[PDB]
């Protein structure tokens, strides 16, 4: 009953629900000299307030309370969730509306602010149509909506974008079975596992703790960097474990089409083998937006492929996937289609490797000194020897 | 969803703002300053 | 007379000085929504105004009135005093290169704008220390493109025994150039094959200063620290009608000052960035495990002074030169002996990377603010216990 | 003109401001937000 609320009401005076296991706590709060009030969830056991959810981040509430009004949680209506229904806060920080099975009627998890906790879902639901994405707060003492979001793009081959407003600043790349190149998780972590769920009802990224002495989260901070912050018992602060983007080669289309950004070269931009700079005067001034043009025209049948190693796969707007075939067939299928410009494996670790095919321009590519993937790029027969 | 655009080193200038306008012959195209000393030309309409 | 000012006045109504060559033009101007007026130089042939100097960058002319005249031994600028130089017949002359000098009408300029820079280093201008005056000439950024007042960043030489530049926000060191190796600073990454310019770092009795010169004058190039605190080379070529950012500094976190702790180096190819020097281990292993690497590394084996050896790092940005001593008269084999002979010596390196020229730099204390590169950089010999060599 | 200090990934936090002081508690240490998603601890007086 100290994590649930029924006929009762929670005033700014002064009751707080607390999750089973001590980890999270719902209540009211005012940050800084704001004299503004918000309904939110935080880590209970931490001296410095770290907020993981907020009910009214841009409808700021010295009175304001919320209880149940018919079949809904209303907050006074500053905010509301459009039989005896109980609102409960579970052990993972999800604030639920249920009947007294997980047939919840409303989750806070479906309405993220700037943070992804373990077992929260970053991605969309095809059944309901809701896309769950992170939106930055304005700054550390103001949880209202900032200018940055990190959002899964619904498409045949989904990938994440970091946006400033509606401007794409950075692109995660597609999932490869293990990871997105731009969510650079520690794959040998001892306290975390990561998952990308993709099926006919939802596609979403999630992570889970293997050891609950640690806390970890994903937050996109006020300047528009996505970071993983881990709290170890061996410290009294959140440590930034990784940060993204963290190189100009990670900035969306730092380079032009058919070139790839390389952190070990001057200039950063390099033509794919078989391609030449599109605008030679611009490139000599290191204006490389022109990208590269193929030097030998394609002949469709009898075209060939050059293999790129250690690459981040190009923007997936015009990619089609077939996970049921392998690379030899994928090449055959790419060849037959005169507009196929490149193909790659869908999932390296499976015995059926799947096929990804691009038409159109190859965009937003960078390489890596280790890791990355193969990309087979279509060339005229002559140049295909490169 | 208009996808044409590019990114460059340095800050947005007024001449670059005119260059953003070349991406599409219709629509609203502008220059956005960004992190790591880059800017981009993108279009909200086309 | 197009070019000089004498017993006359220059006011917003309305004369300007132009240079022999038509590249620059001095006069008044006011930008954007603001009604503030300023005196300064700009490129004349450029429809978008690019300002290379501003006398009263932080003392704006209040109303729409102001005057620049000579008054005895000084250039003055009044608004019905806002700015003035301080100090036979004197004339204020704007040179071909953009330098506004004060002359004896009868080299030995009394004053020059080149010595009082704003945010821009022009060709032939000097970035650094004038030993005759004791003045440090350095860049300070503007508040933004619209407001030429003084911003929060500077790029300034630290004229030590082995000098280097620091990019500062206020007084906080954000980035560091590295020392001069004979042809470059690692943090001022020029194209050493440029068709149209050359570069020099001068270290002598009169100055310690960086400078570049145009080799084909159909090109404009400059160094400018922009309002966000990046040092950029912007080039204008005849072809296009825009300034092109040819390079930007710093451009990665591995360029930020002490992104890694002592005795480690930053690498753009690794996660995490920081890497112990060989023979060294993380200094706080629980922090390194959370990828907090401010601790840097500690050496594995204790030093013996005698019989110690060195591990070779290559492709390195040489560490912060505060505790560095340079003797350019001795080569690398003797440098090793001299470093071995003093147990405070933590590392040594060549002073000049060109072929057959040489020198010796020696560090004491922690090695700080290092990073590697896939190409270029230099060798650094780090002192190790003979076991670990 | 004080010397030691450090740089980290991420923005300044209150906890970060505190760990800044324990460098030289005599001197004036402060946490500075910087570009490229870094902050630095630097102590002025010494
Ligand atoms: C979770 O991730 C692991 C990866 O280590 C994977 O083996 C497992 O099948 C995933 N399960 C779910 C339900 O996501
Ligand atoms: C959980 O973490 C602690 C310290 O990190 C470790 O000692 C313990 O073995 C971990 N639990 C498991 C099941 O490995
Ligand atoms: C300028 O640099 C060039 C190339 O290193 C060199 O030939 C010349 O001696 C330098 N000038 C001075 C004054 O050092
Ligand atoms: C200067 O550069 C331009 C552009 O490349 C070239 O056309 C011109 O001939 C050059 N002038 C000289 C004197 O080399
Ligand atoms: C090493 O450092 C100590 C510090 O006081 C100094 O006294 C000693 O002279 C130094 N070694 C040499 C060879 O100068």
């Amino acid at each position: 009953n100290t994590l649930s609320s029924t006929e009762s009401l929670t005033i700014s005076n002064n009751r707080t629900l607390v999750s089973p296991g001590d980890v999270f706590e719902l209540g009211f709060f005012t940050p800084g000299s704001s004299s503004r009030w918000y309904l939110g969830i935080w880590y209970k056991k931490l001296s410095e307030r770290t907020y993981v959810w907020v009910a009214n981040r841009d409808n700021p509430l010295s009175t304001g309370t919320l209880k149940i009004s018919g079949n809904n949680l209303v907050l006074r209506s500053i905010w509301s969730t459009n039989s005896p229904v109980v609102a409960e806060l579970l052990a993972n920080g999800n604030f639920v509306m249920r009947d007294s099975a997980s047939g919840f009627l409303w989750q806070s998890f479906d309405y993220p602010t700037d943070t992804l906790l373990p077992e929260m879902k970053l991605g969309y639901d095809l059944k309901t149509g809701r896309n769950r994405f992170l939106t930055s707060s304005r700054n550390s003492d103001d949880p209202s909506s900032g200018d940055y979001s990190y959002k899964l793009e619904p498409r045949r081959l989904p990938e994440f974008y970091l946006l400033q407003g509606d401007v794409r600043e950075h692109r995660s790349g597609p999932w490869n079975g293990i990871q997105f190149s731009g969510i650079p998780e520690d794959q040998k972590s001892s306290y975390m596992v990561y998952n990308f769920t993709e099926n006919s009802e939802e596609v979403a990224y999630t992570f889970r703790m293997t050891n609950n002495s640690f806390y970890s989260r994903l937050t996109i901070n006020s300047e528009g960097y996505l970071e993983r912050l881990t709290w170890a018992p061996s410290s009294g602060a959140w440590n930034v474990f990784w940060s993204s983007p963290n190189h100009q080669c990670d900035m969306y289309r730092m380079c032009g089409p058919y070139s790839y950004c390389d952190v070990n070269t001057s200039p950063s931009c390099n033509c794919i083998q078989g391609f030449n700079p599109g605008n030679v005067q611009q490139w000599a001034l290191r204006n490389q937006i022109s990208g590269c043009k193929r030097r030998t025209r394609l002949s469709c049948n009898g075209d060939g492929f050059t293999r790129m190693k250690n690459i981040k796969l190009p923007d997936t707007r015009m990619a089609i996937v077939d996970r049921s075939i392998g690379l030899k067939e994928c090449e055959k299928r790419c060849l037959s289609d005169c507009n196929c410009t490149a193909f790659a494996n869908a999932d390296i670790r499976n015995r059926v490797t799947g096929c990804v095919i691009w038409t159109g321009e190859l965009e937003d590519m960078r390489n890596y000194a280790e890791g990355g993937q193969d990309l087979y790029v279509r060339l005229a027969a002559a140049d295909s020897r490169l | 969803r208009c996808t044409r655009g590019f990114r460059k080193l340095g800050k947005c200038t007024t001449l670059e703002e005119e260059k953003c306008k070349t991406l599409y012959p219709r629509g609203q195209c502008t220059c956005s300053d960004s992190k790591m000393n880059t800017h981009s030309c993108d279009c909200k309409s086309c």
